[PDB]
């Protein structure tokens, strides 16, 4: 009965082994896909993914189950685990050894991890895991400004003076709030410099002694 | 398909144009119109301003015993181009356009040779920077003097703007390594030839299995294009060690490590080792491809090594830097410490030690010599090649070379000639064909001879395939004082088993080698794509030869002349080269058809690869 | 991991007298945040 | 080394030619002037209502060249001034 | 995931590709 | 797939072999309906090559040859009228010669491959196209007088049945299901009517030949359906749900069919009635029967020929001619019946 295999998963996902677990949920999956727990089991197969790292599951089961009851009561738990899931593919092992910086690595996981959060933040304003997206959004809104410092700066190097004008305008539009554009700043002054428009480097120079401590 | 019949057509008999159709069986699903496409360019390209495919009919056999094919064809004359006239929006092109456009008078119509005009009309905008030029061809068909004149409607557009650079993909390399191969800047017209190059650099490193390119339009704004990258990076490198213990051995051990990208930041390093009891190495190799912004690149290395007799080491740091487009330059120092202890004598080894001033006493192991030299190395490359670990085509040039300085104790120089050419053999590049040849040739200065360690050396799958490694040449001539391996040694290095003068099968290397050969690289069209995809085989023929300058023939008068360039040695054989998610491997099997005393086979070769 | 909880506060910059600042994207706009529930090895992220 | 070091050239800016600048004239709105020059690629975006067209070039190992434009507008998109700098101080 | 390795005198190797 | 059953027959009588003589190569497997044809004691056949022969009908010997094959891809079959021979080809031009001297007369161009038998009407000359232009020749020199054209689906190789004519008119036909009269002198189509249709059509054939009995023109479709027409309008007096493309004969007011699958059927003329069933040569490939000496007479691609009763189907004799197999329909003229082999082999019988 799906009773005992259940039973036998959630020990092993309390304190066991992933593998087993795994096994029996693969179990009630196919024995009793539909029976009262395939939603319990749905979910306990994407934390399980989550728990091994198979992330191509979890983003697969996830969507399944939004097709399956985009309604669900707790729907936003599932975008949580989204959210979640998301932010892993950004960091690679690997590089936890070294001290690697990542900020030179492509973003565009981490745009999608935000997005899905800040979906999940202003559709559930009352949701238990609020300051926890909140605390994550502004890491990804460092981890964002700081890309596009380091193109600013190779284009710096370059000479390619109008490509750093441009980035760093957009750098300023788009995340006024973290310190890259404070660090940035100082390249808009040099790029101004460097092509006779002075108009704009005495602006950059308020703009900067404004802001300064 | 019992046959295809043709009805109606004078110009040109069945087995003429069959020749060119491709369904010559069951379940040709339509493949037909393929044939048909191509019969009308076939005619259109030859002047037949007319030709038209009015009908074509299948038909089944009783029971599907066979299928009938019949395509009715109605002919008409041939046409010669009368000229061209060209007007619209052109953005005072009109010289490049004139030349491109102008013909030679009587030429035959061809279809083909518009499509080409239009194709350059709008290479040439988009060089520019019109990106999304209209062109717009069409015949006059004169039937009064069977002539066709040629109008093109033509619309540059206007001129567009990068307005960012983005890549995806690239999930471990750092970002800065795939700007530095652009060439298109932001904020900036885009020139079309200008991204092609970009896309084509990205394949020179050859850290990725594939480039892919976008122009999107930026749809704020008319006049703005978005351009993408997407790259699918693969496994680059390995890290590898093993240790084991045993009676005829003790305990021996090795590990290394090599990567042409390391932790993605575009250095190439390696470290590697091994110790036993009887030899001793480490190497130790960092090279930065991006020094400066520019692309000058510094490296160098170290090493150490004994043998249980000689010892050295020895360290080299080089510079280098592009010209153009496709030529670098590089240059470096080094020096290399040679110790040697326990010599065996041989005639070349005792020829040089007299040279450079020793007095060994005749067949006296009991010796030594060591010096420590200072020495300038050199180089010269060209690499135009399309592809990083499977060319099709473009070539590659390496000319090295090193020279002593005064204060060293040996004077000597060495030239070597690495080159390679890949040419398509298929429209599609299915088949390839390889050439390759290595020269090389080098001697001491001022009276003095090369030392024996420089020696040059083949054999094995890095020259010529099917001999054992470093076996192809002349080999060592041994003396008959003491040796207590007389019960354990060579017989004509033992005073007590010979007592005179004669050869053995150690080879000694020489002062010049020629190394060739010719791969012809099929499809495996039999092997899966799982494994299909990284693998690629070749039939070739090899040949080459190894001699010894400075050869005192004279006096050595009972055995072969080493200085004899002609005793060329050829062999032949099928390769195979697979780049292994795990590490390229190689493999080939050749048999010798030209050999002299000494040349010992190895008709089946197998090692690691990861060269070219 | 808690390493995220680690990033620096956000604050907003201020204009010079007599200039203004570019306009502002409405994009990456964050809530303002209650401090309602816990954070990092303190959260229970199993299913209900 | 700085001699022969092989830079590639290096483009910035948009792209003027004194047949299309000499098209400019006061009273044209900005859609005009867009459109005949196109969209530029440089703005001040700290409240000032004007345009940058800046033309610049360098050739490998030949030097700088620059041309520029700046074109300043009033509240109502009207020109009101045209500079022209055909050479860097 | 991508490895190699064994024991076998006694002999041992291991090797890991990036 | 299927097995060829070879039922044990008494070769009663022995059947007459008077001569077998070589003519060509033959077929092979670029298959037509390229019969022979007897005239005037004169044996008539030609070489899918371009071979043309004239041999003596007593005893096979050659009288008269020519060679085409400048190759000619002969087809259609021999048609032997008047004082000409005609002879098609899927080149696309019509060959008419003497019946006294085979020379080539004329030939013309009939846009599209012979792929039928072609007939002789009051001074003209019908060939059917692969095309399905339908055309008439003025015999005089093989100039076209008018033309219709039809149209057809790309399913089967399945030539327009010879035209066969009554009351001044032909009736014609092609791979649609059709059948229409076509008035001589004109080329004025009269009437076409639809023998059954299906959805099944898509792959199964329609329609290759029309029989006119006792002013009443039968016809087979290819999709199981037998029927009986008129001759004046597009009118159905009866018809039955069997049928197949096999060229067929009718005597003594009885229908003689070759189905699908070989099964030799007896039927009446005045509705669908079968009166026996000789299944005993199923997925044995036949040639169409004629009748001789009161049997009919069929062979197959094994070699041999059967001797079937015309009363109940019942077997007279079987004997083996060839063993490279036939393909083309036997010849009953001039009181004897010849056949020829698939190869170019021609036997007296």
């Amino acid at each position: 009965p799906p009773n005992e295999i259940y039973a036998t998963a959630q020990q092993k996902l309390q304190d066991g082994n992933w593998r087993q677990a795994i096994t029996q949920l693969e179990a009630l999956d196919n024995r009793y896909p539909f029976g009262p727990y395939s939603q319990q089991v749905q979910l306990d197969l994407i934390y399980a993914y989550y728990k091994n790292a198979d992330l191509p599951l979890a983003q697969a089961a996830i969507d399944r189950f939004i097709r399956l009851n985009p309604t669900h009561p707790n729907i936003d738990y599932v975008m949580y685990m989204r959210g979640l899931t998301n932010m892993a593919l950004d960091d690679s092992a690997l590089q936890g050894f070294f001290g690697v910086d990542r900020s030179d690595r492509d973003p565009q996981h981490a745009r999608a991890a935000f997005s899905d959060f800040s979906k999940l933040v202003r559709g559930y304003p009352n949701s238990q895991y609020t300051t926890d997206a909140t605390k994550r959004l502004v890491f990804l809104k460092d981890r964002l400004a700081k890309y596009e410092y380091s193109v600013a700066e190779y284009y710096t190097e370059r000479g390619a003076w109008v490509a750093v004008v441009n980035r760093v305008e957009g750098m300023l539009r788009d995340y006024p709030d973290t310190q890259a554009t404070r660090d940035a700043l100082p390249l808009m002054e040099n790029a101004y410099r460097q092509m006779q428009m002075n108009a704009q480097a005495e602006k950059v120079a308020k703009i900067i002694a404004a802001n300064s401590s | 398909i019992q046959q295809i019949n043709i009805v109606g057509n004078h110009a040109f008999t069945t087995d003429e144009l069959i020749s060119h159709f491709q369904l010559r069986r069951k379940y040709q699903k339509q493949k037909l119109a393929g044939d048909l496409e191509t019969l009308r360019s076939y005619y259109l390209d030859r002047g037949y301003a007319r030709f038209n495919i009015d009908s074509t009919q299948v038909s089944l056999t009783p029971d599907k015993k066979g299928i009938y094919v019949t395509v009715n064809i109605t002919e008409g004359d041939q046409y010669k181009l009368s000229g061209v006239e060209v007007s619209g929006n052109l953005a005072g092109h009109s010289a490049e356009i004139e030349q491109l456009t102008k013909i030679e008078p009587g030429e035959l119509y061809n279809g083909t040779k518009v499509t080409k005009m239009e194709d350059d009309i709008k290479k040439l905008l988009g060089r520019y920077g019109y990106a999304y030029p209209r062109v717009q061809s069409m015949p006059e068909i004169n039937d009064a003097d069977k002539t066709v004149k040629l109008r093109v409607n033509v619309d540059a557009g206007n001129r567009f703007y990068v307005r960012k650079i983005r890549f995806e993909g690239n999930d471990t390399s750092k970002d800065a390594v795939l700007r530095r191969e652009m060439r298109q800047m932001e904020g900036a017209w885009l020139g079309s030839d200008l991204v092609d190059q970009g896309k084509e650099r990205l394949n020179r490193l050859g850290f990725f299995e594939t480039v892919d390119t976008d122009t999107q339009r930026v749809p704020g704004s008319p006049d703005q294009v978005d351009v993408v990258y997407k790259v699918k990076e693969r496994n680059t490198g390995c890290f590898n060690f093993g240790i084991g213990y045993g009676t005829e051995s003790g305990v021996s051990f090795q590990a290394g490590v090599q990567q042409d990208n390391w932790l993605g930041t575009g250095y190439a390093v390696g470290i590697n080792g091994t110790k036993n009891d009887y030899q001793t190495y480490a190497e130790l190799s960092v090279t930065n491809p991006y020094f400066t912004v520019d692309g000058v690149s510094l490296g160098g290395r170290l090493f150490y090594n004994d043998f249980q007799t000689n010892k050295s080491y020895g360290t080299d740091v080089t510079l280098g830097f592009p010209i153009n487009e496709y030529n670098s330059l590089r240059a470096g120092l080094g020096y290399v410490h040679n110790s040697l202890s326990n010599m065996q004598p041989q005639v070349a080894m005792w020829r040089y030690l007299y040279s450079m001033g020793e007095h060994p006493s005749t067949s006296d192991q009991d010796n030594s010599f060591k010096t420590d030299d200072f020495t300038f190395n050199y180089g010269w490359t060209y690499n135009k090649l399309d592809r990083g670990y499977f060319p099709t085509d473009g070539s590659r040039v390496n000319l090295t070379g090193k020279v002593t300085i005064p204060g060293s104790d040996n004077e000597y120089y060495k030239v070597t000639l690495d080159t390679a050419t890949y040419v398509p053999i298929d429209d599609d590049h299915k088949w390839v064909v390889l050439g390759r040849t290595r020269w090389g040739y080098g001697d001491g200065l001022g009276g003095k001879e090369m030392p024996f360690y420089e020696n040059f050396y083949a054999g094995g799958s890095s020259t010529v395939r099917g001999f054992q490694s470093n076996t192809i040449g002349p080999k060592a001539v041994y003396f008959p004082q003491a040796s207590n391996y007389d019960p354990y040694d060579y017989e004509c290095a033992t005073q007590d088993g010979a007592k005179d003068l004669c050869k053995s099968d150690d080879a000694v290397g020489g002062n010049a080698m020629a190394v060739a050969s010719l791969e012809f690289i099929t499809p495996t069209p039999f092997i899966s794509d799982k494994y299909a995809n990284s693998v690629r085989t070749s039939f070739f023929w090899d040949m080459g030869t190894v001699w010894d300058t400075n050869w005192d023939s004279s006096q050595y008068s009972g055995y072969p002349d080493y200085s004899d360039p002609s005793n060329i040695r050829m062999s032949a054989g099928i390769a195979l080269q697979w780049m292994s998610p795990l590490g390229p491997l190689v493999f080939s099997y050749a048999q010798p058809f030209k050999k002299y005393d000494g040349d010992k086979a190895e008709q089946f070769q197998f090692n690691i690869g990861k060269t070219w | 991991d808690e390493a995220y909880l680690e990033a620096a506060p956000l604050a907003e910059l201020h204009a010079p007298a007599g200039m203004i600042l570019p306009v502002t994207s409405g994009d990456y706009a964050i809530p303002v945040t209650n401090g309602s529930g816990a954070v990092g090895k303190a959260l229970d992220i199993r299913p209900p | 080394l700085e001699r022969v070091v092989y830079r590639p050239d290096i483009n910035q800016g948009n792209y003027l030619t004194a047949n299309d600048v000499s098209k400019i004239r006061v009273g044209m709105t900005q859609q005009q002037v867009a459109y005949a020059l196109g969209t530029p690629l440089m703005s001040d975006p700290f409240g000032t209502n004007t345009w940058f067209y800046v033309f610049r070039q360098q050739p490998g190992h030949e030097g700088v060249t620059q041309q520029t434009l700046t074109l300043t507008f009033n509240s109502s998109g009207v020109l009101t001034n045209i500079d022209n700098k055909p050479a860097l101080s | 995931d991508n490895v190699r390795f064994g024991l076998e005198a006694v002999n041992a190797n291991f090797r890991y590709c990036f | 797939v299927k097995m060829s059953p070879l039922p044990t027959v008494e070769n009663q009588f022995t059947p007459t072999t008077a001569w077998s003589t070589s003519v060509g190569s033959g077929i092979g497997n670029f298959y037509s309906n390229l019969h022979p044809a007897l005239a005037d004691n004169v044996v008539y056949a030609a070489d899918r090559a371009g071979l043309v022969k004239a041999l003596n009908a007593d005893d096979g010997k050659e009288i008269w040859s020519v060679s085409l094959a400048e190759p000619a891809l002969l087809s259609g079959g021999v048609t032997v009228s008047g004082g000409h021979v005609y002879i098609g080809s899927e080149k696309a031009q019509v060959y008419a010669l003497n019946t006294s001297d085979g020379t080539v007369a004329w030939q013309t161009k009939v846009a599209g491959e012979a792929l039928s038998r072609p007939v002789v009407s009051d001074g003209l000359v019908l060939i059917h196209t692969s095309n399905g232009q339908l055309q008439a020749l003025n015999e005089a020199d093989g100039a076209v007088k008018w033309t219709v054209n039809l149209d057809m689906p790309s399913l089967s190789l399945r030539g327009e049945s010879a035209p066969t004519t009554a009351f001044g008119a032909a009736v014609v036909g092609g791979d649609n299901g059709r059948v229409s009269a076509v008035l001589m002198e004109q080329g004025q189509m009269i009437w076409q009517q639809r023998i059954s249709q299906a959805t099944g059509s898509t792959e199964i054939d329609r329609l290759s030949t029309p029989v006119v009995v006792n002013g009443v023109v039968f016809a087979l479709a290819y999709n199981g359906n037998l029927t009986a027409l008129d001759l004046r309008s597009g009118q159905i007096m009866w018809k039955r749900e069997l049928g197949s493309v096999n060229d067929f004969i009718v005597d003594g007011n009885r229908i003689y069919l070759v189905d699908q699958n070989d099964r030799v059927m007896a039927l009446t003329i005045d509705g669908g009635v079968t009166l026996w069933t000789q299944s005993d040569l199923l997925h044995r490939l036949l040639t169409s029967p004629v009748l001789y000496n009161g049997n009919l007479v069929v062979g197959d691609s094994e070699g041999y020929l059967h001797w079937i009763n015309v009363e109940d189907g019942r077997f007279v004799a079987q004997q083996k001619v060839d063993s490279s197999g036939f393909q083309t329909e036997p010849v009953a003229a001039d009181g004897k019946l010849l056949i020829q082999a698939k190869d170019g082999t021609v036997y007296s019988i």
